[PDB]
RNA sequence: AGGACCGAACCGACUAAUGUUGAAAAAUUAGCGGAUGACUUGUGGCUGGGGGUGAAAGGCCAAUCAAACCGGGAGAUAGCU
RNA sequence: CACAGGUGGUCAGGUAGAGAAUACCAAGGCGCUUGAGAGAACUCGGGUGAAGGAACUAGGCAAAAUGGUGCCGUAACUUC
RNA sequence: AAUUCCUUGUCGGGUAAGUUCCGACCUGCACGAAUGGCGUAAUGAUGGCCAGGCUGUCUCCACCCGAGACUCAGUGAAAUU
RNA sequence: GAUGUCGGCUCAUCACAUCCUGGGGCUGAAGUAGGUCCCAAGGGUAUGGCUGUUCGCCAUUUAAAGUGGUACGCGAGCUGGGUUUAGAACGUCGUGAGACAGUUCGGUCCCUAUCUGCCGUGGGCGCUGGAGAACUGAGGGGGGCUGCUCCUAGUACGAGAGGACCGGAGUGGACGCAUCACUGGUGUUCGGGUUGUCAUGCCAAUGGCACUGCCCGGUAGCUAAAUGCGGAAGAGAUAAGUGCUGAAAGCAUCUAAGCACGAAACUUGCCCCGAGAUGAGUUCUCCCUGACCCUUUAAGGGUCCUGAAGGAACGUUGAAGACGACGACGUUGAUAGGCCGGGUGUGUAAGCGCAGCGAUGCGUUGAGCUAACCGGUACUAAUGAACCGUGAGGCUUAACCU
């Protein structure tokens, strides 16, 4: 509906790469301790998709310190700030949500190469 | 003061690019001129009658597009009471608008609620839930004892029981306008006010300080 | 159970005195 | 439950006032073969506004 | 939301291992707790060596939690595993000095200091 | 509390409406003129036009579905053949509906559903 | 080999849900126990009411058992209603 | 009662399976003698459930789970 | 203790906390040797207590699919009064 | 002449002899903390372990874990654990049948609501010509809790330790209202995966059946654990309490004349219902200006012409709905379905080609299919008519006007 629209479209980053499940994704969000506010990486495979519009958000799992993690983001929040797709990757499976239950040597995926 | 009348079209976040998103009610706020303006020399007390948004001219009756006939111009979905003081406004179709609410800080916007249309206990008031199992019969979810033995020997009034629920009314207070917009007169509120998509909003300065 | 017999109480209050004469000294 | 008196008939009567049956209002015809029929509904004779749907 | 009972780990040596709720503090009535909230805990497994022992009773900062946290993007952090930091019962001030696995931004604030100069992520 | 869905339930199991607007929309597609309590035709509207729809332009995967649905090779082949091309340009709407109303042994009401131009 | 073992028909009756003017004057649905034996069952046979029969609960003997059913004494008697 | 009950014997198909279990179908026979609309509580029978996992309660009642074969391996105790 | 009234007997184990449980003392109100005593591997739709697993039992309910309830046509009852 | 008895569950309500919050006196009250008493019923009042338990002990809380009545509140609302049926055993008593406020194990909880009450929702009629809107608000209900730091200020008090009064800001819990944007749940009406089997002549490719066959993801909707908001501030008259002036009584004396302060209670302030408020209120607009006859001659009865606004009906339907109701649209039309484009979901269809002995892979290919959403489109269906609805609308009294 126009009624909308005008909103969105002007709030919409165009510039986000078109990045696709099980990507091994690095991004860069923002954080403030209080003055500073310097960037932080954070690596990982991608498992949920967006797909909304203003609303969309991907999910990425990750695995670190012994401790398996995941973390949404908001794809148009200012926060995020830095993107990049890195390692690619391809799972023909659009929710990879069995890679929570899996670890280990059974926990990769493969290129998609072509 | 007088607020005006509004239309909800339905929810969207927008972000504050210092890192915050704030979720937010878009509210097409189209002019509302006046039709009429009580007082007390008109026997009654100070007001004003409002319309709103075009409706079409083959379902108006006589008698309603006579009483637009006279002064404001072309007749809306409805009409609106509001009340005032030291507030000087001609029965002209003045054609108020968004603008109007720039100064406001926090608003009301007054809903009307979507239809359950049969509640019962348990949806409505929110009763607790009686012993899924362990022997329970026939009773997994009915209102339970609603009074005393016999000394009082009837129901009391205003007991909370099943019945119709929603659909009433019920105010909001406080939202901050996050955004008043002209030129496409659009009302930003901070969200979640009573109604679905494309009812009608009443909204209003708050009274609260 | 109680019952307004007066007999059919004492007996129990004997009861519960007389363990205490042990339990205490013991 | 059951009853421990027994209700009058002038209480049955006032339980029975709104069983009442409604009128058909003004039946419809139409407009080239004879035909009256219920208004948004096909004739006895398969006619309907004037074109005849149903050869038989 | 931790809540009453509910098993978690430990994110410091001190070896306590396996973990209980057993109250959530926050006033009456209140019911979840997690993130950066303080509750009470008996120990379960804990090591031979022995910081402290099982039987012991505790207060504890949980720190990760499965049902995660939000924050203004409404962005959600996730951990998978329940996990909370013990403190001694009146002094706070957790009784390790180390603490394993990431810990949340969120979990900062004027006292936790001391944690959160430690732990290895955010 | 139901707001905004659709779809008629007809007091039967998924897999009996399914396989009853299977059958009853190769009888439709059949014999064009049918006869049918009301909400059904109503309901029949939404099953059988978008199988006309699918069968406006021939292709051996429109066939693949046009027979993957009704599993009936004689409508399936009257569709495309005949009531295919015969639909040359029709936005839609290819059926109406007509009520006779009321059927006498439940009082029932009752609607005869047809292709929009059976003529004759 | 076996009053062996897991388990259908076959016999049984532990739990719960219904059902309670039920579909049913004892059943249904999901489970459960026995299942080569102190089994299970068809067909006829005999034991008779202060007697039968009883791996004993005072149970069972034609939907009724601390004394069956039908008829007779019989208009038993009733300081009671 | 045109009743979800009771009634002994013989016959015993195709594929899966140890089988007369079971699933699907043959020969064969059926749709159970009120229907039709709506899609609210409540009841009945079930499907799924974020975090927690007996905190429920008289009690883990019910529900959920384990569930097949081949091998490797198996305790306290004993009347072997 | 299927025996113990006074009794939530005292001490130990188990639990964050244990009137039940398991262990021992003897002050056995009123156990005891064929109306058997004390042991017992196996066997139990048996009594009580514990633990892993698992789950809507629960904090706290939520949504969906079927049969009722609801509206329409035809038949059309009942306890009671 | 069967009013079926503790306890637990859901659900409550009222009293004040008040555990908390609020207000005062007094103190063996420096401060913080206390103590006892006076006033006060607005709101609040814990999860567990053990036992059939209310109780009690205990673990850990909390601003606090109020006492009582309500048939020892509550079984035509639920539970049957205790307890008072028949089986059984122990201890004990009796020679015996048996008995035990002594114990142990196993034991059928019925009802379709006529009336009273209660939560909801309609039909009639009245409100004095009729109708369409909007209000006014008598009266009524809803809501009324509180922690925690920071500031004031390490300040008054104290030697210290310790540590405020009044006054602000912020931020939690419990609770209610509201809502799908977010995060998630369900989504048997969307797509793929897969076993067993049957069918479509067969290969292929698709369908049925097995709980949706077993699953994996998921739109709309609905929803909480999701995210928005909420108690108040102010004003009136007040209790306990403190007072100013001051007589009875040259003084005194808060009081008898008088005068002023004084708390979550009271009445207002926020929300909602609300003119059946039969006292039926107010405001705006709209429609009706034709005849004739009989009398018992009065709010009389007919007959003829007349049918306005509006209403209802019917049809397509709704984010409204059990049924009616309320909302939208009905050809000058986007109400629904259809069709068109997107979005979204699923994850590389089919076909053909290529590799391999074969499964399978690869290319065509981010391909298809896509429910409930949006944006458009008259393609189908919302009919040209009737039916209900009247024809200027009482008497008297006054004031203006003839």
């Amino acid at each position: 509906s126009n009624i909308i629209k005008q909103l969105e479209q002007e709030q919409m980053k165009q510039d986000v790469p078109s990045f696709r499940p099980g990507d091994t994704v690095e991004v860069k969000v923002w954080v403030v301790e209080g003055s500073k506010k310097r960037l932080q990486a954070f690596e990982g495979v991608v498992i949920a998709i967006r797909n909304r519009g203003l609303h969309s958000a991907f999910t990425v799992r990750k695995i670190s310190n012994g401790e398996g993690v995941e973390r949404v983001f908001q794809t148009h929040s200012p926060v995020v700030d830095s993107i990049s797709v890195k390692r690619r990757g391809a799972v023909r499976k659009a929710k990879l949500y069995y890679l929570r239950e899996r670890t280990g040597k059974a926990a990769r995926i493969k290129e998609r190469l072509n | 003061m007088i607020g005006l009348v509004g239309k909800k079209v339905g929810m969207t976040r927008i972000f504050t690019e210092d890192g915050v998103s704030i979720p937010v009610t878009v509210i097409e706020v189209e002019a509302n001129r006046v039709t009429q303006v009580k007082d007390l020399a008109n026997d009654g007390y100070r007001a004003i009658q409002v319309t709103t948004g075009a409706k079409k001219a083959n379902r108006v009756t006589k008698p309603e597009a006579g009483h637009f006939a006279k002064a404001g111009v072309e007749a809306g979905r409805g009409l609106w009471e509001f009340r005032l003081a030291e507030g000087e406004e001609f029965t002209v179709g003045q054609s108020i608008s968004v603008e109007l609410f720039a100064d406001v800080k926090k608003v009301d916007v007054t809903g009307t609620s979507k239809g359950k249309g049969f509640a019962g206990t348990v949806k409505r008031w929110n009763f607790r839930t009686q012993d899924a199992t362990h022997g329970n019969s026939l009773s997994h979810r009915v209102p339970g004892s609603i009074g005393q033995n016999q000394t009082p020997g009837k129901v009391f009034k205003g007991k909370k029981m099943a019945g119709q629920m929603g659909n009433e009314r019920v105010t909001v207070q406080s939202l901050d306008v996050v955004r008043v917009d002209a030129e496409r007169n659009l009302l930003l509120v901070k969200g979640a006010v009573p109604g679905a998509t494309g009812s009608d909003l009443i909204v209003k300065p708050a009274v609260k300080a | 159970c109680y019952g307004g017999d007066i007999s059919r109480k004492k007996k129990l209050l004997q009861k519960q005195k007389e363990g205490k004469k042990r339990m205490k000294q013991i | 439950a059951v009853q421990q008196n027994k209700p009058t008939r002038s209480k049955r009567g006032m339980r029975r006032s709104h069983d009442a049956l409604t009128a058909v209002t003004s039946l419809s015809v139409d407009k080239t073969s004879g035909e009256k029929h219920l208004r948004h509904h096909i004739t006895a004779d398969g006619y309907y506004r004037g074109r005849k749907v149903i050869a038989k | 939301m931790i809540q009453e009972q509910t098993m978690l780990n430990v994110a410091d040596n001190s070896g306590a291992r396996r973990v209980m709720c057993i109250k959530v503090l926050g006033g009456s009535h209140r019911r979840y707790a997690g993130v950066g909230d303080i509750i009470k805990i008996t120990i379960k497994e804990a090591i031979p060596r022995g910081k402290v022992k099982k039987g012991d009773v505790l207060k504890a900062v949980v720190v990760r939690t499965k049902k995660g946290v939000r924050r203004p993007d409404g962005s959600v952090i996730r951990f998978d595993g329940n996990a909370c930091v013990l403190l001694n019962n009146n002094s706070e001030q957790p009784i390790g000095t180390r603490i394993f696995g990431p810990v949340t931004r969120e979990l900062r604030s004027e006292k936790f200091m001391k944690i959160i100069s430690l732990a290895p992520e955010v | 509390m139901r707001h905004r869905k659709s779809g008629r339930q007809l007091n039967r199991n998924s897999s009996h409406r399914q396989a009853m607007f299977r059958n009853m929309a190769g009888s439709l597609v059949r014999h064009e003129i049918i006869k049918t309590t009301l909400p059904k035709a109503k309901e029949l509207r939404r099953v059988v036009e978008p199988l006309i729809t699918l069968a406006k332009t021939d292709s051996v995967a429109n066939r693949r579905l046009a027979f993957a649905r009704t599993r009936d090779n004689e409508i399936v082949a009257k569709l495309f053949n005949e009531l295919g091309p015969r639909f040359a340009s029709r936005a839609g709407g290819y059926t109406r509906i007509l009520k006779c109303g009321f059927r006498a042994g439940d009082n029932a009401p009752m609607a005869y559903i047809e292709l929009v131009d059976r003529s004759e």
